[PDB]
């Protein structure tokens, strides 16, 4: 009937849990779906732009941070923009000062240590949004899974969002294949596209619903909007 | 329970916490003081936790200025630190501006000004101590003063605060006239203090001092006319018990 | 509950604070020599995986002042530090090394301030400072979390306070002086261990204990080995 | 005392052709009566089909360009890679430059 | 009712305080926006307490720049704030780049303003406790995406629209609009359109006093239709109904 | 420096103040009033540093008018000049002093008598029968010491002053372009605009 | 919305927090001030009694605020002293600036404005004092002003505050001729004051007084806080043993 | 019992217990002080086949001579490391000589300390193991949420601490003279495997690091490569 | 859900609402304009009258030579606003020469009333207000009302305070929207009778202050106001 241990981000449950942070992950599960998958020549983000009404635009979920880096998001736009924004600076600091392009492992570090603060101090609340990051440094391709709980994990591919399961599995299986798709972009994508269409229920994806992003060995981070993705349907 | 706990007005007008502070007062040790035409006396019981503590290292009647000393009843610690700042304010806000030391009245008020701060402000509990400050100064003569945690203060002829006040205040009330010399008082003090004890009544177990007269000895220097000596006199364990003779 | 007066002016957080000091579970006793001072504390090492070097409830604050604390190790290391630096800052700002009795004042002062202004929860530890200053010699002053200190001719902190106490008290009504008659520390040390063993209905090996000695300006912690040899000393003579 | 400024020679040039534009400027670099490098570029592309160059005191110069090339980048981030009309760039520079009014950039710059 | 305190998360991961603020905008009088490849229209229901208030006093539609207009809905005090930040955000940009700000880029700034409120701050100071009790109908024209229309929501998010309506009878119109709107709508068409859905889901007899109407074009910029134009336009409206 | 005069008479005060404005070489305006009425019966002429001058005056003016509607009661010449001096006193030890000298003429209604206060930029005040800041005194002070009488009519004063002027013209190097004259009395302020045709 | 906090507003636009304090007054000694066409009177009855308390080389009810202005307290002792202090300061800044005596109206106002200040912000409670201001300035002559903790001030012909000031109040409404020379007032003072007492009878010791007066022989204003003696005496003059 | 600052009727801070409670709940970490230098190991838990191996490192170096690992709340751990990183590097700039492990702990203990003093902050949710060398030998300690830490001959926390505990117990007696630098690693390799048998249905990846004047050369190096493999196999045989 | 800096389910800030409940508790004010004037009427809570007539306060307050205002609600508050307004009135004139626009003024005032409804740890001004005057070098009468929340509004004639609802009604069917009261004399005549509803006899409870252009201003005397009560009761009896 009752539960007092869920007041602020600051209080521990008798067992050692933070319900507030647990809830933020729930709003993460509420937002639209999105996918990421890597190999050795490129990285790909594919997302399902969801619109409000029928007379309105679809709210985008991809963002660039440098020629070589980006991410997708599942959740609250505001929260996301902030995080991605902070991220943008971090790369710039490196480039100007040291003139070196920011390594992804490290990019996750900072986004951990950042979102971390909100779990330890009173007053605030935690970030309501998850992100799949992609990039191409000197250790080739990389892909990250980030949670508001400050946990960033390095993967081979994944999905987040509502009904994110079906893709996570499609991926889990078709792995052995795509990790080997090097030199071919359109292939990684079609692959990614299939992994996602493997999660729809309302209906199929159109030119307006779809959005893709890529980055690689000679492919600075670029995004494909609407009629430009036309082919991949 | 009520609208007590916190710094805000109870339905009538009674300010909350303050009264519970004046509780740690009433519960505290018994202490008194008498203003007496050519001297003033302040004293308090020295109820020892245990005989393993050499209580000889903790003043209850303490020196504020070579003309003013004071005493308490309530939360030991509050008095210890309250004093030190109190001494400073008597400097920074007076002696360093004027060259000399401050009259009773003002130093008290200055202490009260501090007693005040602790109230008008959330995030800070007031002091659990009432002070009996006794002193003198060339223009107002001898003075007696009480200071509650509520900041406020009054000018007395003599009085007590603590466990045995209801009683003592009555005993004192009987034994007072306006011509009494100091030794009369000193004597009279003990006899009030008499009842108010549960433990012993020897020297080392009674803390008392008084404001009397210049001690040209105590200075350490000689050659300056106007600089003659402190009036504050903390009677030591010896001088006391001897006065136990004439009861 | 919280830090502001009860209905009988006794704000319990300060009271509660006390049980926790005790709660650690160790017994600390202290007595004066004639040209030295000493403190006894137990050294119960449970976990067979630790290292007795790293254990202790007594630390070297100054060149001549030591400190023992019956209380929880985290909170102690704190008090340890601040105090350790107050003296450091003192000698600098004033020309002469800070005495026992004084440190204990800013120390109690400090714990009072906290308590009244609410800038943090009080530390749940009782600090027992020792040394010998050339103004009052063998000095011993103690401080509690309710911000308050005083003097002891010889004291004790622990789950079993009054026992260790009463003994000394009785030994004092007879020896009649306010300290321990004797020239050598080794000898005094012997004396205390003695008065403690007798006081616990318990015996200690050469590691089950912890003791310190304050000399003529050269405070040092008693180590594992030298410690045993006093048990040798006080075995036959008993 | 310390003299925070210096001159590294150089000469640049800009002509506005009918439907083109040139920004030329030599590659020498100097100090007193000495040489520093036979080859050292002072003219740059900053993207968005816009060339820049700042001659006078190298350090203040290249810092401005750097500080600018970044301010271009950031313009795209906040306005969806909208191209910077040259006219715009200049109004922007004015500010950058004026930022350090009471400790200027010891340079004549051209775009 | 536990779970209603600003930065608090519902166990389904939701923020009601926010959601209620939306419920504020409801109480506002109705506002409607229509985007046509010809120009953009902004029309609002006025609703006046007494006949002694001077209609023009209600600034439900306001100019943000020669190229950008706006209509608000809900809390009037809060409006004035957003309107002022916006007005400033615009000019500032022009001072820095000698050009005009992209409608959305502007809109962005405004939403950037909204969600910038803390509760003691877990890092960033945000002096302003709760969210805004108002939404916006930003409607302008930059030369990159031509005519544009936007919806400003207190949540710090927004959407682009062809036609949208906020205020009291939100759905009453949104439904209507949902099936009245089509690209090749001319401007004259659009006016008589807004003017119809208002009257319908409006409250009283429609007339220039209870309805302010405006529009903005590449040509002249944001212009707030005086009472004449509006008055007659009512006629071209209430006349065609008679027939069909 | 410029010209600032003032003379207290019977039941009024008179303020003279040159009209020209100079920028190193050329002379811009030459019909410039260095005046600023503080309240219905108080008035202040001034001369000083180019910017410092006109700013300070208005600022002082502001405060007064404020006080005067807030209270609804008018402030006395005496007290006014006290405050001005206050402000300059601080000004002088400020990170940047307003370099400005002034004359303050007013009619104290309670005493039903006219008061005149001279005050330099250092914050130096004094009630006087007449005065002049800067070099202006040297050339005139004598004639005033000579002919001045406390009882003089308003007209008597003008003549005197008029004479002081004729002198300033005759022996002063600078061309001050004439003077604007003004009178403060139980009736308030009016301008002797006629001093062009006179 | 009930009691607590000053920043709270009850469903009917009431600030309870205030209304309590604004009433807390009904606990202090009865203070009275009266106007006459030649002088102002401040009368006050002491409280906190016992038999071991001095009051001669002190007071705590009648405080001299300016050589031309005086006030009668009735609230929290601790509070009063704070305002009394800053009230004195400000009065002096007026002097130091305009080199003139500060007008009563003005002074009262500024104080009422601080009391009001504490009436609207979180983290502080309103002052629980009430003052009878009495003074003179050549702008509007003699003036009797009053103010509560609500931060409102008032011009009065003759007023009272504190205890039984409803009873005491009405007694005044009877006898009061606008011109009523001072002595009739000083007299009236006691008449009004006696009638409203829990003491067996009115004893000098437990009583405080002062008056303000000015003229042609003084040319300026003189005020007197009455010393222990003068009182013990005028009391007899009004026929009291 | 609900706020961080407060005390219980008989002196107890509950928030810290729960802190502890969460420390246990997480993965298991260990460390061992040997001949000269130390050896650490943790338990990365492969939850899926989509995790790049040899990747998400849970162990971190400090300066260039201090190994370090923990378990409980991962971001809390990371955070704490940073502070430790400043303190170190600041000290270093100041005294020149690389920071003494003995004091280091306190610097951290003192920081973990604070988060038990105010209510506005949250207790540190991790137990931390670490060590390194210097002039007077190698050391190894273990810091808890309470801020209380000490020196151990080897440490352990997270899920199954007893497994490794009784396991660490043995070593003491048979090698009461410090275990071989080399054998230390391979032994640690085993002690982990044994303690993992809770997440048994779920595979995992073991990570190891160490310090030694002889092996690492005063430094802290990541046990990866060849020695790394055999150290596993070594464990794999005894794994029966 | 009342301790506002938070929202009701239906999106209310009940505190801000309640505050208005105090303006009703207070006295009453009413303003009217013509094509040359703007009159401000108010009542007088003549309740405990044993106080000097002379210096004790009166609702209407001049903010600048050409502008004035009135209120209803907490006197305690009101004063502080008036002061801060008067100050801004000059700060403008100083930094801009040009004297203030009545619209601007109000916006400033409303900005303050508005400031006291955002930061937690402050409470709203229990004061609603009428502000009237004529812009610099302008002959168009301006009337505005501001209230506690922060909203400002221009009215042809409006009323606030207790029983405003009533007189409002009255006004509604008297004030001709098409043409405003021409002459000043009668513009007053109007306002006066509009207050006679709540007054309860006696020009001893009715304050009138009149404002014309070119910074003219002028409060009314008792008999003047009486000669109206007179010339109105007369036509009432004539009906
Ligand atoms: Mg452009
Ligand atoms: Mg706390």
């Amino acid at each position: 009937f009752r539960n007092n241990y869920d007041g602020d981000t600051v209080t521990f449950s008798p067992t050692g849990r933070l319900f507030q942070v647990e809830y933020a992950l729930e709003a993460i599960k509420q937002g639209s779906v999105t996918v990421g998958l890597r190999s050795n020549t490129h990285a790909v983000l594919v997302a399902l732009k969801r619109n409000a009404d029928e007379l309105s635009s679809y709210q985008k979920k991809i963002i660039k941070c440098d020629e070589h880096m980006g991410l997708s998001l599942a959740g609250l736009a505001p929260d996301a923009r902030v995080l991605s924004n902070y991220l943008r600076q971090q790369c710039n600091y490196s480039s100007l000062v040291f003139n070196r392009k920011l390594a992804v492992e490290r990019a996750g570090h900072l986004l951990c240590d950042k979102a971390q603060k909100n779990t330890q101090s009173y007053g605030g609340r935690p970030y309501g949004v998850g992100l799949l990051i992609i990039g191409y440094d000197k250790s080739g391709a990389h892909l990250l899974e980030f949670q508001p709980s400050g946990n960033v994990t390095e993967l081979y591919g994944t999905a987040i969002g509502a009904r994110s399961q079906g893709a996570k599995t499609y991926l889990e299986r078709t792995l052995d294949t795509f990790i080997k798709i090097d030199g071919n972009p359109d292939e990684l994508i079609k692959a990614g596209v299939e992994a996602i269409s493997q999660s729809l229920r309302d209906e199929s994806l159109t030119v307006d619903n779809l959005s893709i992003a890529i980055v690689g060995k000679d492919t600075p981070f670029t995004i494909y909007d609407g009629e430009a993705v036309a082919k991949y349907i | 329970r009520y609208s007590f706990s916190l710094t805000t007005f109870s339905p009538s007008g009674k300010l909350g916490q303050i009264d519970y502070a004046l509780t740690a007062v009433k519960q505290g040790v018994t202490s008194l003081g008498i203003k007496a035409t050519n001297g003033v006396v302040i004293a308090t019981e020295k109820k020892s936790s245990s005989p393993l503590a050499m209580s000889e290292t903790l003043s209850k009647v303490s020196l504020l200025t070579p003309d003013i000393g004071a005493v308490y009843s309530g939360m030991g610690p509050d008095y210890r630190v309250l004093v030190d700042k109190s001494r400073k304010v008597a400097h920074t806000s007076y002696k360093r501006i004027y060259g000399e030391y401050p009259p009773t009245k003002l130093l008290v008020s200055e202490v009260a000004k501090i007693m005040q701060e602790a109230t008008q402000s959330g995030g800070v509990r007031p002091f659990g101590v009432s002070l009996l400050i006794a002193g003198h100064d060339e223009f107002n003569g001898f003075s007696l003063y009480q200071v509650d945690p509520s900041g406020s203060y009054f000018p007395w002829k003599a009085t007590a605060i603590g466990k045995g006040s209801v009683a003592a205040k009555t005993f004192l009330e009987k034994r007072w006239n306006d011509e009494l010399e100091l030794e009369d008082a000193i004597h009279i003090a003990l006899l009030t203090l008499k009842e108010s004890v549960e433990g012993e009544f020897n020297g080392d177990t009674i803390e008392l001092a008084i404001i009397g007269d210049e001690n040209p000895d105590l200075l350490g220097y000689t050659g300056i006319p106007t600089d003659k000596g402190p009036r504050f006199r903390k009677l030591t364990s010896q001088e006391i018990n001897d006065r136990l003779e004439a009861l | 509950h919280i830090t502001i007066f009860s209905p009988e002016g006794r704000l319990y957080q300060v009271e509660y604070a006390f049980k926790a000091t005790n709660q650690t579970n160790i017994n600390s006793l202290a007595v004066r020599g004639k040209d030295c001072t000493v403190v006894i504390s137990q050294k119960k090492v449970p976990d067979k995986l630790l290292d007795p070097t790293t254990v202790s409830y007594i630390f070297c604050i100054s060149r001549t002042i030591g400190m023992v604390v019956n209380g929880p190790i985290p909170d102690a290391r704190n008090a340890a530090l601040r105090a350790k630096a107050e003296a450091a800052e003192f000698r600098y700002k004033y020309g002469y090394d800070m005495p026992c009795d004084v440190l204990a004042k800013r120390m109690a002062n400090l714990s009072q301030i906290y308590t009244q202004r609410a800038y943090m929860r009080p530390l749940g530890v009782i600090l027992t400072f020792v040394s010998v200053d050339e103004e009052l010699g063998p000095s011993i002053y103690k401080t509690d979390p309710a911000g308050y200190y005083v003097g002891y001719k010889a004291t004790a902190t622990g789950p079993k306070q009054q026992e260790i106490t009463t003994n000394l008290e009785n030994h004092f009504k007879k020896s009649k002086i306010d300290h321990i008659n004797e020239e050598s520390w080794e000898k005094v040390v012997e004396f205390a261990i003695t008065h403690m063993i007798d006081a616990l209905g318990t015996e200690f090996s050469k590691n089950d204990l912890e003791v310190g000695v304050a000399t003529k300006d050269k405070f040092f912690t008693l180590s594992a080995e030298n410690i045993e040899e006093r048990l040798v000393a006080i075995a036959e003579q008993d | 005392q310390f003299n925070p400024y210096g001159d590294n020679g150089g000469t640049i040039l800009g002509i506005a052709g009918e439907d083109f534009a040139v920004l030329a400027g030599d590659t020498r670099n100097i100090t007193d009566y000495s040489i520093n490098s036979r080859y050292e570029p002072k003219v740059f592309d900053c993207g968005d089909n816009i060339v820049m160059s700042a001659n006078g005191f190298a350090a203040d110069g290249d810092a401005l360009v750097k500080r600018f090339k970044n301010s271009v980048k950031w313009y795209h981030f906040d306005h969806n890679d909208k191209k910077l009309s040259i006219n715009s760039a200049a109004r922007n520079i004015q500010h950058l430059l004026y930022g350090k009014r009471f400790f200027p950039y010891y340079v004549h710059t051209i775009i | 009712e536990y779970d209603r305190g600003v930065s608090t998360f519902s166990p389904e991961g939701r923020l009601f305080q926010v959601e209620y603020s939306l419920e504020a905008i409801k109480l506002g009088s109705t506002a409607i926006g229509i985007a046509t490849k010809e120009g953009v229209v902004l029309g609002v229901e006025k609703r006046a307490t007494s006949p002694l208030l001077e209609s023009d006093s209600i600034e439900k539609i306001v100019e943000i720049d020669r190229h950008i207009g706006c209509a608000m809905s809900g809390l009037t005090a809060d409006a004035r704030s957003m309107i002022e930040h916006a007005r400033t955000a615009a000019v500032t940009h022009n001072l820095y780049y000698d050009e005009d700000i992209n409608v959305e880029s502007l809109t962005q700034s405004v939403c950037d303003l909204a969600l910038r409120f803390g509760e003691g701050a877990s890092g960033e100071e945000r002096l302003m406790s709760r969210p805004f009790g108002v939404a916006l109908l930003i409607a302008g024209h930059d030369a990159d995406d031509g005519y544009q229309l936007f919806h400003a929501e207190p949540s710090g998010t927004f959407y682009r629209y062809n036609a949208k309506a906020i205020g009291s009878g939100s759905e009453g119109a949104q439904a209507e609009l949902l099936n009245e709107w089509h690209s090749s709508l001319t401007l004259k068409e659009a006016e008589l359109l807004v003017l119809k859905i208002l009257k319908q889901v409006m409250e009283e007899k429609l007339d220039e006093n209870n309805a302010q109407l405006s529009c903005i074009t590449k040509q002249d910029g944001f212009k707030i239709y005086d009472n004449e134009k509006t008055a007659e336009l009512i006629k071209e409206l209430k006349e065609k109904e008679a027939a069909e | 420096m410029d010209i600032i005069l003032g003379i207290r008479v019977q039941d009024s005060v008179i303020l003279a103040s040159s009209k020209a404005v100079t920028r190193g070489i050329s002379v811009l305006k030459d019909s410039d009033d260095k005046t600023r009425q503080l309240s219905p019966h108080t008035l202040m002429s001034f001369a000083g540093e180019a910017g410092d001058t006109v700013q300070f005056a208005e600022y002082i003016q502001a405060n007064i008018q404020l006080y005067s509607i807030r209270e609804d009661y008018e402030l006395s010449p005496q007290a006014v000049s006290s405050f001005v001096r206050q402000e300059l006193a601080k000004s002088i030890r400020s990170r940047r002093p307003y370099q400005v000298n002034v004359l303050i003429g007013g009619y104290d209604k309670k005493k039903n008598k006219p008061e005149l206060y001279q005050i330099d930029y250092l914050g130096t005040k004094v009630e006087l029968p007449y005065g002049a800041h800067g070099y202006s005194g040297f050339y005139t002070f004598s004639l005033l010491d000579h002919h001045y009488r406390p009882d003089m009519t308003t007209e008597e004063g003008l003549d005197l002053l008029k004479l002081c002027v004729q002198e300033l013209e005759k022996r002063m190097p600078m061309d001050f372009k004439g003077v604007i004259v003004k009178i403060v009395d139980k009736d308030g302020i009016r301008q002797v605009d006629d001093f062009q045709a006179q | 919305r009930y009691d607590s906090r000053t920043t709270i507003f009850s469903p009917e636009g009431r600030l309870y927090q205030v209304e309590y304090a604004l009433e807390s007054i009904s606990h202090a000694g009865t203070a009275i001030g009266i106007m006459a066409s030649d002088g102002i009177v401040l009368a006050a009855e002491r409280k906190v009694t016992s038999t071991l308390l001095e009051q001669d080389t002190s007071t705590e009810k009648l405080y001299k605020l300016n050589d031309k202005i005086a006030v009668a307290v009735a609230g929290l002792t601790a509070d009063a002293e704070i305002l009394i202090n800053t009230a004195r300061i400000h009065a002096q800044n007026y002097l130091k600036t305009y080199n003139e005596d500060i007008p009563v109206e003005i002074l009262v106002r500024r104080l009422s404005d601080i009391k009001q200040g504490y009436t609207q912000h979180g983290g502080l409670r309103p002052f629980g004092v009430s003052f009878i201001y009495a003074g003179y300035d050549d702008r509007y002559g003699y003036q009797l002003y009053t103010s509560n903790p609500s931060g409102n001030y008032t011009g009065w012909k003759a007023i009272s505050v504190g205890a039984n000031t409803s009873a005491a109040q009405t007694l005044l409404q009877m006898d009061y001729k606008d011109d009523m020379k001072v002595d009739d007032a000083i007299e009236l003072a006691l008449k009004t004051l006696s009638k409203t007492t829990d003491s067996s009878a009115l004893t000098y010791d437990r009583l405080e007084f002062a008056t303000i007066r000015k003229g042609a022989n003084d040319g300026e204003v003189y005020q007197k806080i009455f010393k222990p003696q003068e009182i013990k005496d005028i009391l007899v003059k009004t026929g009291i043993t | 019992d609900l706020s961080n600052s407060v005390f219980s009727p008989d002196g107890r801070n509950f928030q810290v217990e729960y802190a502890v409670k969460a420390v246990e709940n997480g993965t298991t970490s260990i460390g061992i002080k040997c001949n000269d230098g130390v050896v650490f190991a943790v338990e990365k838990l492969i939850t899926s086949k989509l995790l790049v191996p040899q990747k998400n490192v849970k162990i971190q170096v400090v300066d260039r001579h201090i190994g370090c690992v923990y378990s409980g709340l991962i971001p809390d751990g990371r955070h704490l490391v940073n502070r430790g990183r400043e303190e170190a590097a600041s000290f270093k700039k100041l005294y020149k000589t690389p920071i003494p492990i003995p004091a280091f702990a306190d610097r951290l203990g003192q920081y973990v300390q604070a988060h038990t003093l105010y209510n506005s902050v949250r207790p540190f949710g991790v137990s931390t193991i670490f060590g390194g060398v210097d002039k007077n030998g190698a050391h190894l300690y273990m810091l808890e949420p309470s801020g209380s830490y000490w020196g151990y001959k080897g440490a352990a926390t997270g899920k199954g601490r007893q497994s490794a505990k009784a396991e660490l117990e043995k070593l003491v007696d048979h090698h009461p003279e410090g275990l071989s630098a080399r054998e230390a690693v391979k032994q640690a390799a085993k002690i982990i495997y044994l303690a993992h048998e809770d997440n048994k249905e779920k595979d995992f990846e073991l990570e190891i690091s160490w310090c030694s004047l002889s092996e690492t050369n005063g430094l802290h190096k990541f046990v990866k490569g060849d020695l790394l493999q055999e150290a596993i196999d070594f464990a794999q045989k005894e794994i029966n | 859900d009342r301790a506002l800096s938070i929202f009701s389910p239906d999106g209310h800030i009940f505190q801000v609402e309640y505050a208005l409940e105090a303006v009703k508790r207070g006295t009453c004010a009413v303003g009217v304009k013509g094509k040359n004037c703007v009159v401000l009427g108010c009542e007088r809570r003549s309740t405990l009258k044993l106080q000097d007539t002379r210096i004790t306060p009166s609702k209407v307050s001049k903010i600048d030579s050409h502008v004035v205002l009135s209120f209803s609600g907490l006197n305690a508050d009101s004063r502080i606003l008036i002061e801060k307004a008067r100050v801004e009135a000059q700060s403008h004139r100083l930094t801009l020469e040009d004297p203030v626009t009545v619209e601007y003024l109000t916006r400033y005032v409303a900005g303050v009333q508005q400031r006291y409804t955002q930061s937690g740890g402050v409470r709203p001004f229990g004061v609603s207000t009428l502000i009237a005057g004529f812009d610099p070098r302008d002959d168009e009468p301006k009337l505005y009302q501001t209230e506690p929340s922060g909203i400002y509004s221009s009215w042809s004639a409006q009323t606030i305070g207790r029983n405003s609802k009533t007189v409002r009604e009255f006004l509604e069917k008297n004030y001709d929207r098409k043409e405003p009261p021409a002459t000043v004399e009668e513009c007053v005549k109007l306002t006066v009778r509009s207050l006679l509803e709540v007054v309860q006899t006696g020009a001893k409870n009715i304050e009138i202050t009149v404002v014309k252009p070119d910074s003219d201003i002028v409060a009314l005397s008792s008999e003047e106001i009486n000669q109206y009560v007179t010339q109105i009761e007369q036509e009432k009896q004539e009906q």
